[PDB]
């Protein structure tokens, strides 16, 4: 309670345990079953015993309320949680959902009083860029009727019922917190309800039909069925994916209909959908003998997946496939990667321990046979590359290293004249690499960093009270208490005496494997479609240190020498030609075929090179001699009495003595040792490898050199021929190793390959468009109920569906219905108690007040946080003149009144320093703008940054930390000409923005705010302060569009640019008191812009009427779009400091006075060195839908007039002009095309200063003495230059 | 010269002898660690793929249900005239055994080619 | 002097033959080991001594 | 009695020659070897 | 006659410098097998501790 708020969306698996526990201690009979029961045997020994608490009274109570309205229905059948999805999916409720239902009633009467002149801005807006004969009939009628096509969704009516059910039972667990009475069912037309603290019945008074929910499942609903309403909306209204509407709806019936037959194993079918729409893009390849490889595969597990559960028939197999083919098969390249969007659309399966511990133990105890001459060719190819990379770094000299006396002669002489290797003489003379040694070249810098520990990972309890996870209330006996720390952070940072050098003597000196309290358990995911379920691992304290300690060494080091050869992005974008084709496979099971005599020898020539004994043997090692379990509170194990993990059997959730790898932890040292043999098999093969791995996927580009002339098919098809030779030499070298890299699984292709921003298909991108507007709900994952952050993360998610390749239009009008809606849910349908009828019934009760707060821009002081200019392009340069332009844009259309404008120019100022105005440059100085979680988290973590006792924190926090900000803030803000970014690049780069850094790093969440509430960290000051946050915020802009105030300088048709200069004076008026503000404002992108379309014969109107300054774009007549064509860290901020300074504040004595004693405190150069060493005074348009069009345009720009950034954002808006006017269009169609954008900047300027020697007021009062740490001082920074 | 010939020879009795202390060192390791069909193992090998069965190298037509299913996908996502296509999934229908399925497959390939 | 080389040669001889007899052993033990691979007759090593090769052989 | 020596050090280059065929072959042997891992650690 | 034994003796040079190269190559393999396979050290100090210690650690 109190600040802290009940959780608003699933961030937690399902578990069957929790839902059989509940319904077992409130004694309702149910038809679950438990693969094991033990924790019904637990439960019935206990309330054999009479045993109880507080948790099994009420429900109790609760229970005896479910059977005594059940004796009214005789013939009731309890549904499992699988069973009854398409029974919640669609299931309404006109009594219950009143309230909501009148809200939504408002908010649609809200949104179409102003719809149309909404569409009148965004007309003249497109008119404005040359587009206004492009513009549809269809989009005036979709954006003026967007709520009447909300309403008539299926889908409405359960967002309601759900909705309504959350909120409840979110009212209810708030409210017990302070804590009563007895629940009591609510009886509707069709359903009857019970909302209790952790359990809610749902009878339906037709089907009499009873469903058992917990809190996880109504969120769980919730989010499925608003992510459902939104995509369904989004797919109705656009017409780009009108017929895909038509294939998503039918899958949205056709997998429902499987629910209550099939049950859990369903989501195995959901799990599908994923291989096989690449399955589908599969049969459009090139190479015919390709077409069905991977859909074999994915139809024969479909078969076994139907056969397994006894639905054994030809003909519901046969109308499954001809389903798929319907749903999967199309014409349109770029829609066939939408289906990605939709996997999380069916919800997520129940899970249990031991599944998954069964899963881990099949492949985690196995015998494996190895051949050594694989091992050692991949040794010596590896030792190859370790050689080349010292040559490539130190100049063609070889690193330190004795090789053995029956050494190949090449090699020796290689060695003795400084000349590399290539992989041929590596595999050739692998004998020659069989007794080599290296020396210690690779220093451990561990003091110099502090990001490895600052990240928060969860710690497993001790060995001896391994049960401490237990409750009682599950268990037979008494578990041990737990005595141990549960967090990573709170160990490290109460840690008196640290020293990362003996976290590495615990594993040197072999402390580790002897050891009484190491400990390793595993939990289950959250959101996955895996029926098993995947785990995470968690350990003790100094093991988990260690491992982040050796990623770290191996990530700092040996690794960059590995990324050369590699690709970290996009695989470089993949007479003779190269050509290339691709192999797609998945690594989930790798980590558990990893052995130690496979990485042994890797592990030696790190040790040796990193002069650690020992060091990188440890995983194998360890786990081989420990005992791992699967830990949930709701799965105990079947132990009548407290015993050691050595005396457990090896069955139900342990995994006794494992031979493998846990996924990530060695992450690193597992690709470093995995990129030899992909070059061994393609020396085998005769082929160039590029490799790329992204999520779970590995991507292998195999290139051939071809000759040109030849058709572009015979040229993919030896691709592809030597790709599949290549892959059978691949998979016997892994198999030598044992790796199993199971070709049923693997996808060989020619054209695609699947990365991060989507499907690369020959050049072209096919992205998820519609994903980004299922997280387009009410609310957002803060601690606090905050309106600001719910409508920020509303305007991302529309602004990151039109970057791929939504309509811009559609979007801001989905953003303005949606701000609407979240301000009159936050106002009416809210837990908040602290909403007082002061500021709800004035709000609600005026319409135009509400209308007014949802349309107008956040920087000056609204709720709309989707600016017009961020349509078009990603970067607008000052978010005040955006404002302020957006604003007239809104008055020009009639959206909103003149008087609003008045209203900005004259709102009351706040109370920020100069520490705030240099934090946040572009400020306008608002009235309580931030946010809870945001302030929460810096004074928690300052808190506990300066309240630790560990010694790499020795001086850097102190109590005094804040006045020295405020001083340097105040010493470069406070002069005669104010400059905020060059302040706030100086205060970042010094040691404020170190802690800044620091603080940011450690992420608090919500356990070190408890800790903290509980320790006295947060007084009640601040918690009273930001408990009533949001209803300041709205007596804030409830203030701020009232008042009367009017000045007759305020004007329409006025320059955006002056008026932010006045709005910046007007409101900063205390700190500046009347002296300039330099270096802020820029010209708007839509406001300064004009477009116009030219046909060969056609003239420019603009060009007519005599202006000159335009860029020129070029399309050319009958192209396809959618076919293929054919030093240290402080030293590094301590010359930012002196540069910045040096160019902002002048170049004299003084200010190189000023500047070398900023500089200092980062490293420890004299002045001469510091003036010596600081210098004195194609768009990327890849990865959105922008590519589309501009794979075929000609960009000029020999009439632009040379300032910078309206150079860019002309030639992004002229993209984004192009790709929307061919948006809907397969060809451009016989004529070529010309696009002219015309500046107009005759306004918009400012007098310009350059360097007038601006001089400091103050006096620079610095430190007392200069902070020695490594984090933030360089005591030794040499010359580079 | 004959006695410039014997320190020689002298020089490779110690040699002879530094070589077979080696040998003997190498004896002790060796004999401690490793220790004829006698056994075979039960099936540790990878399976090779043949050209009957279906991999991620090509797709084959064999065994049951599956690949009629995969061959009328490709009919379906071809881009050929619809009444070849129907008439081609009643060929389809018509063929029933493995080799005339394999047969059909490369004559289905060789109308999608051209 | 030159027909001092005598018991040299010999003391050579005895050297080679001490030799011959450790590679002789060395010969026995790697004969011993070799497994056959459904004739390849390869050589097959375990962890501690030969643990696994219950678990991966065939039983005779 | 020097040429009878002859005849034993020729006996000698005989008998190194014999040794690292054997040699030879030894290592052909240890260079194609195979490396069983077991299922569980004992403990 | 007796000098036409010094070709011999400069074949028997090349015979033990051709030998200890294919030892040195019986070493390499050995050291290789030895040392990722754990436990068949019998003892002598962990050979994967046979690395040179100066990383700038220096603890003790
Ligand atoms: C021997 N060989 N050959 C091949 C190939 F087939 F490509 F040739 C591949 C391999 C091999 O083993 N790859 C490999 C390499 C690394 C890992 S991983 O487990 O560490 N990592 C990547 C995969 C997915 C899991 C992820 C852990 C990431 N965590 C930590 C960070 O947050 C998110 C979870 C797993 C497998």
């Amino acid at each position: 309670n109190q600040i802290l708020y009940p959780e608003v969306h699933l961030d937690s698996p399902i578990v069957t345990n929790k839902i059989v526990a509940i319904l077992e201690y409130a004694r309702v009979p149910h038809a679950y079953s438990l693969e094991d029961p033990t924790l019904c045997q637990n439960i019935k020994h206990r309330l054999k015993n009479g045993f109880s608490n507080q948790m099994i009274i009420n429900n109790v109570e609760v229970g005896n309320v479910i059977k005594s309205k059940l004796r009214s229905y005789p013939a009731h059948s309890h549904i499992p949680y699988p069973n009854c999805n398409q029974d919640l999916f669609n299931i309404e409720d006109k009594e219950s959902t009143r309230k909501i239902r009148e809200l939504l009633k408002k908010g649609n009467s809200l949104y179409s009083k102003v719809s149309d002149k909404v569409f009148q801005c965004l007309r003249d807006t497109n008119s404005r860029l040359g587009l206004g004969s492009e513009l549809r009939e269809d989009i005036k009628e979709k954006v003026i009727n967007l709520g009447v096509y909300m309403h008539s969704s299926q889908w409405f009516e359960p967002f309601l019922f759900w909705f309504t059910v959350k909120t409840e039972m979110r009212s209810v667990i708030k409210s017990q917190t302070h804590t009563r009475h007895t629940p009591v069912f609510f009886t509707g037309s069709s359903v009857e309800l019970l909302i209790s603290r952790d359990l809610v019945a749902i009878i339906s008074k037709e089907s009499q039909h009873v469903y058992y929910l917990t809190f996880e499942l109504v969120l769980m609903y919730c989010d499925v069925i608003e992510g459902r309403l939104m995509t369904e909306t989004a797919m109705t209204i656009d017409a780009r994916y009108t017929e895909l509407l038509g294939r998503v709806r039918y899958m949205w019936k056709l997998i429902d209909g499987f629910f209550p037959a099939l049950g859990n194993p369903t989501y195995q079918i959901v799990a599908m959908l994923e291989p096989l729409s690449l399955a589908y893009l599969q049969l459009r390849d090139i190479t015919v003998e390709l077409r069905g490889a991977f859909l074999n595969h994915c139809f024969t597990e479909i078969h076994d997946v139907l056969d397994q559960n006894g639905f054994s028939d030809e003909g519901t197999y046969h109308e499954l496939i001809e389903a798929l083919d319907y749903i999967f098969i199309t014409d349109d390249i770029h829609l066939t990667g939408e289906i990605f969007s939709f996997f999380r659309s069916f919800g997520h399966p129940r899970l249990e321990a031991v599944t998954a511990a069964e899963n881990v133990r099949k492949y985690m105890n196995q015998p494996k046979v190895i051949v050594y001459e694989t091992l050692m060719k991949g040794h010596a190819i590896f030792c190859g590359i370790i050689i080349n990379g010292y040559r490539d770094r130190h100049g063609g000299s070889w690193p330190p290293l004795t090789l053995p006396l029956h050494a190949a002669d090449t090699i020796r002489n290689a060695q003795a004249s400084g000349d590399g290797l290539t992989h041929e003489q590596c595999v050739d003379n692998w004998k020659s690499f069989a007794g080599v040694k290296f020396g210690c070249f690779m220093p451990l810098s561990l003091d110099s960093d502090l990001t490895m520990y600052l990240k928060d990972k969860a710690l497993a309890a001790l060995q001896r009270e391994w049960d401490s996870v237990y409750p009682k209330e599950f268990l037979r006996y008494d578990p041990p208490k737990g005595t141990g720390s549960r967090r990573l952070v709170d160990v490290f940072l109460n840690d008196s005496s640290f020293d990362p050098y003996d976290v590495i003597m615990y594993v040197v000196s072999g402390a580790y494997l002897h050891d009484p309290e190491f400990n390793l358990s595993y939990s289950l995911k959250e959101k996955e479609i895996k029926e098993t379920g995947r785990l995470f691992a968690k350990m003790t304290y100094k093991m988990r240190a260690c491992q982040v300690i050796a990623e770290n060494l191996i990530s700092n080091g040996i690794g960059k020498y590995f990324k050369d050869n590699g690709m970290a992005k996009d695989e470089h974008d993949l007479a003779y030609e190269t050509v290339s084709a691709f192999i797609t496979t998945d690594l989930k099971k790798y980590c558990l075929n990893w052995r130690y005599e496979t990485i042994s020898l890797f592990a030696q020539r790190l040790n040796e090179i990193y002069g650690l004994p020992s060091f990188f043997q440890w995983l194998h090692k360890r786990l081989e001699t420990s005992v791992l379990y699967v830990s949930d509170p709701h799965c105990p194990p079947d132990l009548d009495a407290h015993i050691p993990l050595y005396k457990v059997p090896n069955d139900q959730i342990f995994i006794k003595y494992p031979m493998g790898g846990i996924e990530g932890y060695c992450q690193k040292l597992w690709t470093i040792s995995t990129i030899p043999y992909l070059y061994l098999a393609a020396y085998e093969s005769g082929v160039r490898i590029a490799s790329l791995v992204q999520g779970d996927n590995q991507t292998i580009a195999v290139t051939k050199r071809v000759p040109s002339t030849w058709p572009y098919n015979l040229k993919k098809r030896e691709a592809a021929r030597v790709t599949r030779d290549y892959f059978v030499i691949l998979r016997q070298r892994l198999h030598d190793i044992g790796h199993h890299l199971k070709a049923n699984e693997t996808i060989v292709s020619s054209h695609f390959f699947v990365y991060s921003k989507g499907i690369y298909y020959d050049g072209l991108l096919v992205s998820q468009s519609l994903k980004s507007i299922a997280r387009c709900v009410f609310w957002s994952e803060t601690i606090v109920d905050e309106t600001r952050a719910a409508c920020s993360n509303i305007a991302t998610t529309m602004a990151k569906s039109i970057e791929r390749g939504y309509d811009r239009y559609l979007a801001y009008s989905l953003n303005v219905l949606k701000v609407i809606q979240q301000i009159l849910i936050s106002l009416g349908f809210t837990i908040n108690s602290t909403m007082t009828r002061d500021v709800v019934i004035p709000l609600l009760t005026n319409n135009d007040l509400l209308i007014r707060m949802a349309l107008l821009p956040a920087p000056i002081g609204g709720m709309n946080y989707l600016n017009m200019s961020r349509l078009f392009v990603r970067n607008i340069g000052d978010p005040v003149t955006s404002s302020i332009a957006d604003l007239k844009r809104m008055i020009l259309a009639s959206l909103m009144p003149e008087e609003t404008l008045h209203q900005v120019m004259t709102q009351q100022p706040g109370d920020s320093s100069f520490l705030d105005w240099a934090s946040d440059p572009y400020s306008a100085n608002l009235v309580c703008v931030q946010s809870i979680t945001r302030l929460l988290k810096n004074i928690t973590a300052r808190f506990v940054l300066i309240h630790s006792p560990n010694p790499m924190l020795k001086g850097l926090f102190h109590d005094d930390s804040k006045e020295e900000d405020e001083g340097l803030a105040a010493f470069l803000m406070d002069r005669h000409i104010i400059v905020p970014r060059a302040a706030h690049e100086i205060l970042d780069h010094s040691v404020t923005g170190a802690r800044e850094s620091i603080a940011g790093m450690l992420d608090t969440t919500k356990g070190l705010i408890r800790a903290s509430m509980r320790k006295g960290g947060l007084t009640s000051r601040v918690i009273t302060r930001l408990s009533n946050y949001d209803y300041e915020q709205f007596r804030a802009g409830m203030v701020l569009l009232t008042g009367r105030k009017r000045n007759v300088l305020i004007d329409k048709e006025s320059c955006s640019v002056q008026l932010a200069r006045a709005l910046r004076s007007h409101m900063w008026a205390r700190l500046a008191r009347g002296r300039p503000i330099y270096g802020l404002e820029v010209p708007d992108v839509l406001e300064s812009m004009r477009g116009h379309l030219i046909r060969r014969h056609e003239t420019c109107v603009i060009c007519e009427c005599g202006s000159v300054n335009y860029g020129w774009f070029f399309v050319p007549s009958g192209c396809q779009l959618d076919d293929i064509d054919k030093p240290s860290r402080s030293l590094r901020s301590a010359v930012r400091i002196a540069t910045v300074y040096s160019w902002a504040y002048g170049d004299d004595d003084s200010s190189w006075n000023e500047a070398w004693l900023l500089a200092r405190q980062r490293a420890n150069v004299s002045l001469e060195e510091l003036r010596v060493i600081t210098p004195i005074s194609q768009v990327k348009y890849s990865g959105t839908s922008l590519v589309r069009v501009a794979r075929y345009t000609t960009i000029s720009n020999d009439n632009l007039s040379f300032t910078n950034f309206i150079y860019q954002q002309g030639m992004l808006l002229g993209l984004g002009v192009l790709e929307t006017l061919f948006r809907l269009e397969k060809d451009t169609g016989s004529s070529n095309t010309v696009l002219h954008l015309h500046v107009e900047t005759d306004c918009c300027v400012i007098p310009m200063i350059d360097h007038p020697r601006i001089p400091s007021s103050r006096k620079l009062e610095l430190r007392a003495e200069l902070c020695t740490n490594p984090l933030i001082y360089d005591n030794a920074p040499l010359i580079d230059r | 010269s004959l006695l410039l010939l014997k320190g020689e020879v002298e020089s490779i009795k110690k040699q002879i002898n530094r070589q077979n202390i080696s040998i003997s060192t190498l004896e002790g390791h060796l004999s401690s660690i490793m220790i004829s069909r006698g056994q075979l193992l039960k099936e540790f090998q990878l399976k090779p793929i043949g050209k009957k069965m279906s991999s991620a190298v090509g797709f084959v037509p064999d065994t049951g249900p599956a690949s009629r299913s995969v061959i009328r996908s490709i009919i379906k996502s071809s881009r050929l005239e619809e009444d070849r296509k129907r008439y081609l999934m009643t060929l389809l229908d018509d063929i029933k055994g493995a080799n005339d399925l394999a047969k059909f497959h490369q004559m289905l390939m060789k109308i999608i080619m051209k």
